[PDB]
RNA sequence: CACGGACCAAGGAGUCUAACGUCUAUGCGAGUGUUUGGGUGUAAAACCCAUACGCGUAAUGAAAGUGAACGUAGGUUGGGGCCUCGCAAGAGGUGCACAAUCGACCGAUCCUGAGGAUGGAUUUGAGUAAGAGCAUAGCUGUUGGGACCCGAAAG
RNA sequence: ACCAUCUAGUAGCUGGUUCCUGCCGAAGUUUCCCUAGGAUAGCAGAAGCUCGUAUCAGUUUUAU
């Protein structure tokens, strides 16, 4: 049971990961890669009014 | 260090975030039941001993008698109204003591005290 | 416990702003600093220490830069 | 004799590739000195205080020399003053870049300076200790 | 026995090198 | 200087109203951090067992 | 009443 | 506010966004900057003739 | 020579843990590690955090103790590179890291008397000479755990 | 004498140790603690500073 199951990962590089992960929905063109049909909606990022 | 059969007792913490949710379960419980009141007590203001430590400031178990008495209220009564009393503590800094009185005086200011009935 | 502060390290623990502002009393003993070295010069600006021990040398360069050095009891 | 970095960053193969480029198109020893450096691992690759580019600039005529560096800028505390002058590093830290703004200088990235240096006039390079960490 | 035997010649062989 | 991406209604109408980027999306894509990074933290949530 | 554990 | 910006500067107690050691992702502008293409010797036809 | 082999299906052997170490990769940087804990939550997930603490940021001696700039941090021989002249050879200035030599400074050193005092013979500590560290991931070597697997006269 | 645990006991040991391809590629040996059990060199690599130069050679010749 003592097996290593979790991992410790430092602060600073899981906040770059989640910034760069963030940054790549912006670029448009992995979007398609990762298998979104976001080819017929009108930008990127997409911004919806607060009422949403 | 193996020499012993430490593999027969190995404590693995898995159980951390069951334990802090039944912890914060706990609080909840008691603030359901001491609403009113905060789940912790007034403590005091404090200096350590070890002088390695002596710059830092931290709190206490509970005010002392001489603290309570120049408070304005008595140790038994200051016991009802959450105030930790310290039947053993001496006083020995007139700056911590003045510091000690203030917020004794602040804590009864801040307090409001429901009908006995 | 005798943590050793150098007197280039000395001026970090002013604020930066203030820092610019001056180019001043140090509380070392807050920034768990016991003793007080040198290792170079610090700028000709006075300057007051707070600490428990400093060595001779290190008061040497104080007194050059017209600091002083307050002694607590 | 080395073919391709270790390090699997994009925008570090991207900074090896533009360098080869440059030094095959131009045989200029700087670029082939900057690209032999970057294949340099992090432990190869020691940091270059911002007191070591301080005294750089301040040698005889390298004041009008523009510094390059392949590690990273770090901090120092011990001069409160730096000369205002263009620094370049793969890298720069918060508090280096910080003190080359006030100072009045500049922290450009290593594409900037092949930009504006494609064969490497006035360039310098530094490079930290090696034998100092262990 | 077989094993036996190989055993009894690889300890001879032993005692042989060393001895 | 950074663009602004225009408000879409909840019928696909564009707003006259516009917002500037937030600048995060400026920061570097870095996949290798990024996979790095997931393949620690999708451990987290694992849960031991044993003979 | 005490000043909690981390920020709030 | 919540990443922060050059004008706030994260909003969170001692962290800030990556910095770019690139600042541009797009080689193919820089090989064809006017200052590189001023200071490279021309290329060869990219297939060399099988000579002999 | 010998150990095993009548044949077939399944099972079956360098796996895990604690410490130390080189290398490689990522993060921050004279700082670094959030997750012992608190806040929070779509509830073992994910996102933040006060104060302390592990390491380094400086060492030395059996000890109280002391504690690293005369110099542009030190002169020379060089030394990846840079600048000037040179349409090339080549000449000059600059000198990164780094190797050598002669120097400076900190602990102690054996005396030297200006009362523990000035300097030197010099030894020595991986010491300083503008810091180079801390966190995570991977291959990898050693030690103890059953430790590549079955098996030995037994209390 | 037998039954169950410490015990999956104890090694200088008998037996075995699982998919493919390419490249490089040994020693079978010196020294030294006065040894049975290896401490150190060399043969093979790995990383960097230089150097691609006039650094060398299981080779031959000439002056002493």
């Amino acid at each position: 049971t003592w097996r290593k199951w979790n991992v410790k990962v430092n602060h600073n590089e899981k906040r770059y990961a989640t910034a760069s992960a963030i940054a790549a929905t912006a670029v448009a063109s992995l979007v398609l890669a990762r298998g979104h049909r976001v080819e017929k909606i009108p930008e990127i990022p997409l911004v919806v009014s607060t009422d949403l | 260090h193996f020499r012993k059969h430490w593999q027969e007792r190995v404590k693995v913490h898995f159980d951390q975030a069951g334990k802090k949710v039944s912890r914060r379960n706990a609080r909840a419980t008691r603030a359901a039941k001491i609403a009113p009141r905060p789940l912790d007590l007034l403590r005091p203001v404090v200096r350590a001993p070890t002088v390695k430590y002596n710059r830092k400031v931290r709190a206490g178990r509970g005010f002392t008698l001489a603290e309570v008495k120049a408070a304005g209220l008595t140790a038994a009564y200051a016991r009802t109204i959450g105030i930790a009393v310290d039947h053993r503590r001496q006083n020995r800094n007139q700056e911590i003591f003045d510091a000690n009185v203030q917020r004794l005086k602040e804590y009864q200011s801040k307090i409001i005290v429901f009908p006995r009935n | 416990w005798k943590p050793v502060l150098n007197l280039d390290k000395l001026w970090t623990l002013i604020p930066e702003d203030k820092r610019d502002q001056y180019l001043p009393v140090i509380d070392t003993l807050a920034a768990g600093y016991g003793k007080i070295l040198g290792k170079g010069r610090i700028p000709n600006v006075p300057v007051i220490v707070k600490a428990r021990f400093v060595s001779k040398l290190a008061e040497e360069k104080i007194r050059a830069a017209g600091g002083v050095v307050e002694l607590i009891a | 004799h080395r073919t391709a970095p270790k390090s699997d960053n994009v925008y570090l193969k991207l900074l090896v590739k533009l360098y080869t480029f440059l030094a095959r198109r131009t045989d200029a020893p700087f670029n082939k000195v900057v690209l032999k450096a970057l294949f340099l691992s992090k432990i190869n690759r020691p940091p270059v205080s911002v007191s070591r580019i301080a005294r750089a600039l301040k040698q005889e005529g390298a004041a009008n020399k523009t510094v390059v560096v392949v590690g990273t800028v770090t901090d120092d505390a011990r001069i409160f003053e730096f000369p205002k002058t263009t620094v370049a590093a793969l890298r720069f830290t918060a508090g280096a870049r910080a003190k080359i703004v006030k100072a009045g200088g500049e922290c450009i990235t290593l594409d900037q300076l092949a930009v504006r240096a494609p064969k490497g006039q006035n360039t310098l390079i530094l490079r930290g200790p090696r034998n100092s960490r262990e | 026995d077989g094993v036996m035997k190989n055993e009894q010649r690889a300890l001879r062989r032993i005692a042989k090198k060393h001895h | 200087s950074r663009p602004q991406v225009t408000v879409h209604s909840l019928t696909g109408e564009a707003t006259a109203n516009a917002l500037p980027l937030p600048a995060v999306f400026s920061a570097p894509i870095r996949p290798d951090i990024v996979h790095t990074v997931f393949t620690s933290v999708n451990k987290n949530k694992r849960q031991a067992y044993a003979v | 009443l005490q000043t909690p554990a981390g920020g709030k | 506010q919540v990443w922060g910006s050059e004008t706030v500067a994260s909003s969170k107690v001692g962290y800030t966004l990556p910095s770019h050691i690139i600042s541009t992702s797009d080689v193919t502008r820089i090989i064809n900057s006017s200052e590189i293409q001023s200071a490279i010797r021309p290329a060869g036809q990219a297939t060399q003739k099988r000579t002999h």
